[PDB]
RNA sequence: CUCUUAAGGUAGCCAAAUGCCUCGUCAUCUAAUUAGUGACGCGCAUGAAUGGAUUAACGAGAUUCCCACUGUCCCUAUCUA
RNA sequence: UCUAAGGGUCGGGUACGAUCAACUU
RNA sequence: AGAAUUUGGACAAACUUGGUCAUUUAGAGGAACUAAAAGUCGUAACAAGGUUUCCGUAGGUGAACCUGCGGAAGGAUCAUU
RNA sequence: ACCCACUCGGCACCUUACGAGAAAUCAAAGUCUUUGGGUUCUGGGGGGAGUAUGGUCGCAAGGCUGAAACUUAAAGGAAUUG
RNA sequence: GGUCGGAUUUCCAACGGGGCCUUUCCUUCUGGCUAACCUUGAGCUUGGCGAACCAGGACUUUUACUUUGAAAAAAUUAGAGUGUUCAAAGCAGGCGUAUUGCUCGAAUAUAUUAGCAUGGAAUAAUAGAAUAGGACG
RNA sequence: UAUCUGGUUGAUCCUGCCAGUAGUCAUAUGCUUGUCUCAAAGAUUAAGCCAUGCAUGUCUAAGUAUAAGCAAUUUAUACAGUGAAACUGCGAAUGGCUCAUUAAAUCAGUUAUCGUUUAUUUGAUAGUUCCUUUACUACAUGGUAUAACUGUGGUAAUUCUAGAGCUAAUACAUGCUUAAAAUCUCGACCCUUUGGAAGAGAUGUAUUUAUUAGAUAAAAAAUCAAUGUCUUCGGACUCUUUGAUGAUUCAUAAUAACUUUUCGAAUCGCAUGGCCUUGUGCUGGCGAUGGUUCAUUCAAAUUUCUGCCCUAUCAACUUUCGAUGGUAGGAUAGUGGCCUACCAUGGUUUCAACGGGUAACGGGGAAUAAGGGUUCGAUUCCGGAGAGGGAGCCUGAGAAACGGCUACC
């Protein structure tokens, strides 16, 4: 008797295990951006379908729908805030279509890298 | 009704605590206690103006309708003061997105106010339990 | 032991219903008290939430009504003359509700004499003013009148022996007397 | 089963009393008082959860044997004494005084009164019914029994209680137009000057309500509380008075200070 | 394949009241069974109105087992006309 | 030692009463 | 006031004997199916498969199968003003 | 009784493919991923198997209803070239 | 853009609501507010027809469907905010001259059917006056 | 992230299955395992069996202490400081565990109690009880036993106990002390017509029975039965008291009695203040505990409507002796075939009754999903059931209670 603790997985396996494209491409990514994992590349995959899959449910809304005008700036706010999203694009339409490596270009190691620092990524 | 020949149980049948005092004499020589059941049901000429005892009345008796006030069609008037309706409905099964029919057989109390034939329309209210199986009395009926 | 409660025997549609629940004390019943007449022996019965109940056997007497008059009256029971539900609670003379009983009716003759004043059956001037205004009210019935003669009166147990210890009734009087008259007669 | 319950177990307590689900197995189950378990604050949760005024469950203990809490004038040592709305907390330390009433979110809000405000409370009158000897009595939503009230008291009434004695000084008549508060249902914690209410014979009244602002809603009769007449209540209400703002509304506001 | 017949015993059934060898072989029934029942069939010498194979009901018909019962018995004793 | 059910014949201006008698359950 | 004991009743565990249902399981013998192995016998079907094939029904025969009656073309004929 | 024109209903027939189909072919087997006029029945890999068993009908032959254990990676349809 | 990318009005429009007339009662009495008042007193005055708000009324065709609303515990699901160093999480937290203290939150949504209130009245049913006890009277 | 691929052929297009593929708060297992946070965990088979040790006890200022206990208060010769034991009052019916039973049963949402019980909490609420009620009487307060304790003991053993001797209550069992006033009955006497009286009794609450009131849309007259408050006996006549519900024989009040009779403080702590004819005189505070009735809260019981998996190789089922309904009664906290007596032949079913199966506790939920669905839910929350299988029962507000008792297996 005590309130279960709630936990949640953070990735998603590829439905085909083997394709010259998609291994090729992981793999270029996780090179060019110094990432251990493939698991490192299915995050970033996972969190941006559940991003698509809110943005999709509110496109096919009304316009200025109470919910969608709440939810799709606050949506854009987080995006803009972390600069995966640019400020000229903020119709809720180019959150669908953004990148995969948007959001690898904002984490630690390549920022701290872009701004000098470690004269390459992996140091 | 044929008024049920009133004295013809081995007890003699009477509204409790209706007093007719026989030192007196005036108009109605036997006191006759009625009431409305509410809800817009009216005591029918035959409740006020009868006989009959039935202590399950709602008009005449010592029930009271509350709760459910429901609507069924008469299949079965073989019981004493007891009748059984037909309630017919819908029941959505929701992975065809459509009906079926499906019934419910609600065994009621009829007074001797009321007359009630086979394929008659009657509303029935809630009353406590009278029987093993009968929870609702007779109020009104809408057809003959 | 004894249990009122509905998950033995069958529904509506004569299916059996499986065994459930074993027995509860909250539907429990017990036996019954079977009142006789005489050598009066009441026990105390401790039902749900304290709320004591009295268990009666062998009454002796009894408050009865007189409901035309407006008076009630301690007397004596003789025995029981009729039964709407059962012949052997007559035969046994066993007290529970609505039997007829006779009564020894003296409380109810010697009343009479002293309100009315006239007579049944068959000083100071303080006296008959209340006998003169009440009067023209000493014509109660034929059939009343005639019984106190043999000494006993038709009535009525309106009470639960068994529940509350108490043997109380009421006199039978006009439509009611005619009505079980003609039981008791028939033969 | 077989006898009443003792313990309330976390994720079962009202939503309203907003206790972390972990940290802790069990909640303080309310004793049996004036006012129902699912709507009661009881000091417990009041003196920790909502003033910070304690630390444990052992300090609540500390502060109340000593007699500075206090409900509608009398100490009240029970650690879970079940306080409800309109319900006055007095504390001889701080010179604070309380008053129980509900957040617009449909939440006890902590709301600080004056002295003369704690010196009375209002109560919506649940039935007039006559007592033994031909003695009518009114029974308030806080279970107070006041004998002899005013004949034309009736019921879905409120009148006002001295608190010092239970006599009853002024009541407020339910008719249209009237200022009203909304104590449970998913309007809970709002203020709407009753319009109309419809009839609905056999059971489960409604009535019509619409704000300040002009929004309109209904809610069942149990669930309104006549608090004075439309414009000057006769309670101080809380910051906000009752508006519920929507989400869209509440974040610019939020936004309009930072 | 061969000799042969008028035709070479078909369907069925069988150690059956019909099988000598024989107390046939296997199973069951029993502590133990030349008994009984169920199977097998190169059947000395079964078999189709010489009627074959079945068959509910019926039988002072032949046989086997089981329950009840008991002086049939262990093992005799006593009483009456 | 009791209880109950199972009948005949007489009776209304143009539902009930009286009387009698069966062994069957 | 009151113990042991005692009458009747209700509730009624449990035991025995049967009955019924269900689930497992032995069985002489009988008769199928599946698979394997270069087993013995023939060649029934696929070509007009050398008697066109097939269906229902009945009988017969080592075995596939054969024959009678009616039917189909999935025929080997879309065809004789 | 024939001839010409029209018409309603019937047994079919010829041409084509708007369309359909895996194809053979089809004026329905079309108006079916642009998927919905109403309704009944039946099928869900090949064997075991229309078998066992239990019912029910029949004088009988048999009819109707109808499994499972087990076994298998293909059986099967239409056309193509030998 | 009459303020410096934020909203007011007299506007050419569009889209959705309400009332009235065109044969169109699409129920009402005792009474209050008499109300919107022919009420007008000199340009703000003494007096019109009751639901626009009410207590009780004979009566009152029945459903299906759809909209809105109340209910559908918490946790969980979606989802807003927020430094758990990130994250899964959690419901925290934040800001001061930090000497005295001040303060934002702990939302919102979904939650079949059944039951309840509600507007619509197309679609689909049901009933009415025919050897007239048919309605107004 | 609305996707498919390999396998029948000499080759082809199909039907079709087999195989592959991804996930699993679905398990198990194998090999391997450096860090922080978080975390399920004897459910599946066996609701099979258990050594051992714990898991239910509890005190204040405010029930009972001569501990032949501890210490000194020193304000104390009755006690008044702390405090073992025991009596008393509460609690032990919560919690925790498990999922065997259970298929309109449980349960979910939604209803009702105008059909009932409710310790505790909160808010109100007993002037009426000297019973021949003028000596019956203690009302500055009335009795008994017993534990703890001393000592004698019995059994191998148990949370076993006996005989003897003490002593307390908020233990048990008795029991009065307070105003009036009004009303209803009896009723002396003058003696009368218009009749009033001295005096006495009854009149709280609780129980039971019977009866009465609990009304109410609108306005005026006829004479009587007799005047009815006061008469200028012409009659002015009004005040006539009447709550709630949709609904009541409701709330409530009244009358007549009944009860073997409930309750109506013989209880405790602290503070000690005022008035005099200064007597242990009369008044006087803040609390605690308890108590009748109602309300309230914590609940319980029953209950309305709709909704549950697979099966016809389950089509008819229920009613001997209860099935469906009526009348009456008994029982219950209450309603009800809950049970009994009499009576009627009723009730459910192809819209699937009834029977069988479930490797079935039901929901909130979980996995996977474009949409639609499929599968799972012993298990952190809600409701239910059980303590090895049955049944029965004491205590209590609440148990068919098993860390309670009784009997059988
Ligand atoms: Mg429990
Ligand atoms: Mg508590
Ligand atoms: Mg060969
Ligand atoms: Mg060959
Ligand atoms: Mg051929
Ligand atoms: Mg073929
Ligand atoms: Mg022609
Ligand atoms: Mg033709
Ligand atoms: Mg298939
Ligand atoms: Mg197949
Ligand atoms: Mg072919
Ligand atoms: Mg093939
Ligand atoms: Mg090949
Ligand atoms: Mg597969
Ligand atoms: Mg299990
Ligand atoms: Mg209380
Ligand atoms: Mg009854
Ligand atoms: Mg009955
Ligand atoms: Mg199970
Ligand atoms: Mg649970
Ligand atoms: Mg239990
Ligand atoms: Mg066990
Ligand atoms: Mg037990
Ligand atoms: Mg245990």
């Amino acid at each position: 008797p005590r309130a279960p603790r709630t936990y949640s997985k953070t990735y998603s396996t590829p439905k085909r295990p083997y394709e010259s494209s998609r291994l090729d491409a992981e793999l270029k990514l996780a090179g060019e951006f110094g990432l251990k994992n493939k698991k490192e590349i299915y995050r970033i995959s996972f969190q941006l379908s559940k991003i698509r899959r809110a943005a999709r449910d509110l496109l096919t809304r009304d316009e200025k729908d109470p919910k969608r005008l709440f939810e799709g700036n606050a949506l854009i706010r987080r995006l803009v805030r972390v600069g995966v999203l640019s400020e000229d694009k903020k119709k809720l339409d180019y959150v669908l279509a953004l990148k995969v490596e948007d959001f690898l270009e904002r984490r630690l190691q390549t920022q701290v890298y872009k701004l000098g620092l470690a004269k390459s990524v992996h140091h | 009704s044929t008024e049920l020949t009133v004295q013809s149980e081995r007890a003699f049948q009477k509204q409790p605590h209706i007093f007719n005092n026989p030192k007196v004499k005036t108009s109605k020589r036997t006191k006759r206690w009625y009431k409305n059941a509410g809800l817009g049901f009216k005591t029918p000429k035959t409740a006020i103006e009868g006989s009959y005892i039935d202590k399950k009345c709602p008009f005449t008796g010592l029930v009271s309708i509350r709760g459910k006030i429901l609507t069924g069609t008469v299949v079965s008037t073989k019981m004493h003061r007891t009748i059984v309706i037909r309630r017919a409905y819908l029941h959505y099964i929701p992975k065809y997105n459509r009906y079926e029919k499906r019934h419910k057989n609600v065994p009621v109390h009829v007074s001797p106010a009321f007359r009630v034939q086979v394929g008659d329309i009657v509303t029935v209210g809630q009353c406590r339990p009278i029987s093993k199986t009968v929870r609702f009395n007779v109020v009104k009926v809408s057809a003959a | 032991g004894i249990s009122r409660d509905s998950r033995h025997k069958r529904s509506a549609t004569g299916a059996k219903r499986a065994q459930f629940r074993k027995k509860r004390k909250f539907e429990l019943g017990r036996q019954p008290a079977n009142t006789k007449i005489g050598a009066k022996r009441i026990h105390s019965v401790r039902t749900r939430g304290g709320n004591k109940k009295y268990r009666a056997l062998r009454i002796e007497t009894g408050n009865f009504s007189w409901a035309s008059e407006g008076i009630s009256k301690k007397t004596r029971i003789a025995g029981v003359v009729y039964h709407p539900s059962n012949n052997e609670l007559v035969r046994t003379n066993t007290l529970t509700k609505a039997a007829i009983v006779q009564i020894d009716a003296t409380p109810f003759r010697q009343w009479f004499e002293a309100h009315y004043g006239q007579t049944l059956g068959k000083k100071s001037k303080n006296a008959e003013r209340k006998w003169a205004a009440r009067a023209a009210s000493a014509k109660i019935e034929s059939s009343v009148e005639s019984q106190f003669s043999a000494g006993r009166l038709y009535a009525c147990i309106s009470s639960r022996p068994g529940q509350s210890g108490r043997c109380d009734g009421y006199i039978l009087e006009g439509e009611e007397l005619a009505f079980y008259l003609r039981r008791l007669t028939a033969k | 089963a077989r006898g009443p319950k003792k313990h309330l177990k976390r994720l079962a307590a009202p939503h309203h009393w907003l206790l972390d689900k972990l940290s802790g197995c069990y909640a303080p189950r309310p004793s049996a008082g004036p006012h129902k378990l699912r709507e009661s604050l009881p000091l417990i949760v009041f003196l920790r959860n909502r003033l910070k005024y304690a630390l444990n469950g052992r300090e609540v203990k500390a502060i109340l044997m000593q007699r500075h809490v206090k409900v509608d004038g009398k100490v009240r040592t029970d650690t879970t004494y079940p306080a409800g709305f309109m319900d006055v907390i007095t504390l001889d330390a701080t010179n604070e005084n309380f008053r129980l009433v509900y957040d617009v979110k449909g939440r006890f809000a902590v709301h600080r009164i004056t002295d003369e405000e704690a010196s009375y409370k209002l109560g919506k009158v649940k039935k007039v019914q006559l007592g033994k000897k031909g003695v009518p009595y009114v029974v308030t939503h806080d279970g107070r029994t006041i004998r002899y009230p005013d004949p034309n008291i009736k019921v879905n009434d409120t009148v006002k209680i001295d608190l010092a004695s239970g006599k009853i000084t002024d009541f407020i008549k339910f008719d249209a137009g009237k200022l009203v508060y909304v104590t449970g249902g998913r309007n809970l914690g709002r203020i709407g000057t009753i319009v109309h209410k419809e009839r609905h014979d056999g059971g489960f009244d409604l009535v019509h309500i619409k704000d300040s602002l002009d929004n309109t809603f209904v809610t069942r009769l149990n669930n309104v509380f006549v608090i004075g007449e439309q414009g000057k209540p006769y309670i101080s209400l809380p910051k906000g008075k009752g508006i519920k703002l929507s989400i869209a509304e509440e974040r610019d506001r939020r936004r309009a200070q930072q």
